[PDB]
């Protein structure tokens, strides 16, 4: 999981 | 003829319309923006999903801010007379009101303005759908355990996340929002009105996803997408 | 029992819920804000409309910023366990993200935050509806001739106008948006899902209203409301 | 007609  | 009703957009033009997918994965080094692992999964899922809805899909990869603006301008100047609708999907980094080209930001308002009722006359009265997978800020959701028409009419912005919040993307599976959107379109586009499909997407993202991180700040977080509708009719992807 | 479906909010609790109407007509002289002629027509129409939907309506008039915050805090600390939903209507001056108390602004985010999934536990999982008649800026529309859930889930903000734009109010008839909203609820609340009612409101405001002014800058202008939905289920005001 |  990564943030944009 | 008999009694007639006018509550839904006419979607039986010869063509459903364009689906422009802007997939920004790799950014210029000087910007300091990270590569968006997983976004190709999104772009592929979107292409297939909108293909099955009979959209003319155009995929674009790694566009500069100048290229994004030029693309939108050129598309808005095409003849859309035989098309029912217009769809634009933006996959990138972002902040509130902003999506990033590979070398810097573009105002979402600038993108949308090309398609205003007075500036794109062959789309006047037709639904213009903007689907956005991008952050809208840096907030994290901790969750809780359980004559004339307006020139801005007939737009819908389907945002992946609430105003002010990060948006989540999985490097293997793609983004939570686009994953969910494609699944719900596949299952319900021949059954439900578009707002009701997007509401199912809201529920899916809200209930089925939670972040996993070794960093406590980013761990166990949640997301709710936000539908921003200025549509004036119901939208069904099917007709007859 | 047989097959069951879970796509709509449970609206058969003993009570439909509160409908708080904040009607700000007269502002402190030092603010320089004009009186909002026509807003009492709105407040009366709303009271009757939500009465017929079986909401417990509470009308409030000319509240300071402190009184607005205190009211929202107190209401959020009530026991809503036997209530299906919550509705708050804000009638005032505004700017983007802001509504005005009689003596100064209140952040819309601050108001909404009292009702977050983690901060108002007796409304967790229930729809929280904020209906806002207020400006969102100073733009004019010229028209064209034709485990856990997110703490921000289950909110809907029904805005009278598009982001960045003025909102229009008639001194005799009331605001375009509230006029239209009440008419569509009266006609369709026993028939249509709430997003579809709000879409009819969008169409009514967009097609049936146009400003008349002796001032060319403000004359012949148009308006489109904006639905901002973070709902996770369909909402019907009727049940069984 | 007036604006809010
Ligand atoms: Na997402
Ligand atoms: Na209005």
């Amino acid at each position: 999981d990564e943030v944009d | 003829s008999g009694i007639s009703l006018d509550n839904s957009y006419k979607m039986d033009y010869p063509e459903m319309g364009l689906c422009i997918i802007i997939n920004n994965k790799n950014f210029h080094k000087s910007t300091g923006m990270t590569s968006r692992s997983g976004t190709d999964v999104d772009a592929a899922n979107l292409r297939e999903t909108f293909r099955n809805l009979k959209y003319e899909v155009r995929n674009k990869n790694d566009l500069t801010r100048e290229e994004i603006v030029e693309l939108m301008r050129d598309v808005s100047k095409e003849d859309h007379s035989k098309r029912s609708s217009f769809v634009c999907v933006l996959l990138s980094h972002g902040e509130e009101g902003i999506i990033f080209g590979t070398n810097g930001p573009v105002d979402l308002k600038k993108i949308g303005n090309f398609f205003r009722g007075d500036r794109c006359r062959s789309l006047t009265g037709k639904p213009k759908l903007f689907i956005i997978q991008a952050c809208r800020g840096t907030e994290l959701d901790c969750g809780i355990e359980t004559h004339k028409i307006p020139v801005e009419a007939d737009f819908l912005y389907a945002y992946s996340t609430a105003p002010g919040y990060y948006s989540w993307r999985n490097s293997k599976d793609g983004s939570w929002f686009i994953q969910s959107l494609c699944a719900m379109l596949k299952q319900y586009a021949d059954k439900l009105e578009f707002m009701h499909i997007l509401t199912r997407v809201n529920r899916k993202v809200a209930t089925e996803f939670e972040s996993f991180s070794f960093d406590a700040t980013f761990h166990a977080k949640k997301q709710i997408p936000c539908i921003h509708s200025m549509l004036t009719k119901e939208l069904y992807f099917y007709h007859h």
